[PDB]
């Protein structure tokens, strides 16, 4: 996307989201990132929404195919096609991780940008961990954990307990604990403490901020209900 | 178990 | 897909449909067609379902973008991106039409295959007509009409009035009349006569064939309700 | 106005 203006890439990313063309949206936002300038709050959201949708479709397909593959092991085609989807998913995760590493994270100094990008880093290593089975599942899990932990440490120091980025980070780290790290007690403890500390901070918020925070707190509650 | 939906912008 | 076995392509097309990976499904079925053998009834359905989903997403996106573009004419980005999606849609339609012409239709001798492919030909010219605005909208519309008409003529001679292929052909030709050819009276007349002649043939059908036909007759009725 | 859904196989 080197020949397109940064502002045109952003505008077309918004159009692609309206058209539910998330592959296009991601390519436009990748081009915007590669312009080398930092991203605004809105632009960070566009980047995240685009790749979240793309990899979300790949994860859903991988789970369908992995389930069929396991039912068959109780020709090579099911395995081959699951492998193809898995390779494409890993390529998307690697692309996002490459954008964070070159050079979004190192230029992100404010808590809102740095925590957001590090949560992203944890998320895309978590997606890699979901399909990892070889000599590097452990290293991938530790890469996810390390990114989440750095984001957690910054968010505790720099953000109020109701901050939506802080809440969504804790939500996803708790999912990491439950689904990836085989630590359901840590997952439940994190979700509970996150919810309770946000509840106690709600009195400080405007009507609109209250709606933003309580919406995410409900997602923590839904998980706790499923886990207990 | 639900992660944060990066559904809409 | 030249190095993959025909049977493997078909098997992977079915897997892709289960995974809702319709772009993959279409590429697998394109590879199967290019093996040069005729397609079975089931295989024709896979080909049609794959490309119907792919172009259905492109049509939906094109309509979103075309609507935004018209609201702006009351920078070049909206037009440019609508043009990009439109070009991709036209490429998919051209690909399907190329498969029908090389060489599905000329080898299709049975009514069930020949009517199915000619209905397909009408459909993909109709999709081209939906976005056509230049010196060839008229020729594209006539290409759609001609394919539909040949399919109609064969289906009247060779299929019972309740045959699902015959019913779906009449449904889509009636949509062609209403939406493309500016002939709503012809659309309503075709849908009514198709429905009434199918109703009179239902007594000949098994319980399962009855369900298949009445389902499509309801789609004719829904259109008539919208059009009258 | 609905054409035939080539939704599922
Ligand atoms: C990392 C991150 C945190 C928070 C959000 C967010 O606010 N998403 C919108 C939303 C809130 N509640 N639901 C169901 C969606 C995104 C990313
Ligand atoms: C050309 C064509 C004719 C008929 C069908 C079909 O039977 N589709 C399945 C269906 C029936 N009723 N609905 C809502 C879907 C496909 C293609
Ligand atoms: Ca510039
Ligand atoms: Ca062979
Ligand atoms: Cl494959
Ligand atoms: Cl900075
Ligand atoms: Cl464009
Ligand atoms: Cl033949």
């Amino acid at each position: 996307m080197g020949s397109m203006e940064r502002a045109s890439l952003i505008q077309k990313a918004k159009l692609a989201e309206q058209a539910e063309r998330y592959e296009d949206m991601a390519a436009f936002m990748k081009g915007a990132v590669e312009k080398g300038e930092e991203l605004s709050c809105e632009e960070r959201n566009l980047l995240s929404v685009a790749y979240k949708n793309v990899v979300g479709g790949q994860r859903a397909a991988w789970r369908v195919l992995s389930s069929i593959e396991q039912k068959s092991n109780e020709g090579p085609e099911v395995r081959e096609y699951r492998e193809k989807v898995e390779t494409e998913l890993q390529g998307v995760c690697d692309t996002v991780l490459g954008l964070l590493d070159s050079h979004l994270i190192k230029e992100a100094g404010d808590a809102e940008s740095r925590v957001f990008y590090l949560k992203m880093k944890g998320d895309y290593y978590r997606y890699l961990a979901e399909v990892a089975t070889g000599d590097d599942k452990k290293r991938i899990i530790d890469s996810a954990r390390s990114a989440y932990q750095e984001a957690m440490d910054i968010s505790k120091k720099e953000m109020p307990p109701t901050n939506p980025i802080r809440l969504g980070l804790a939500l996803n780290f708790s999912v990491f604990h439950y689904e990836i790290a085989n630590s359901p007690e840590e997952a439940i403890s994190l979700a509970k403490t996150t919810f309770d500390e946000a509840m106690a901070d709600l009195h400080t918020l405007s009507e609109d901020s209250y709606k933003d925070s309580t919406l995410i707190m409900q997602l923590l509650r839904d998980n706790l209900t499923l886990w207990t | 178990a639900g992660s944060i939906p990066g559904r809409r912008s």
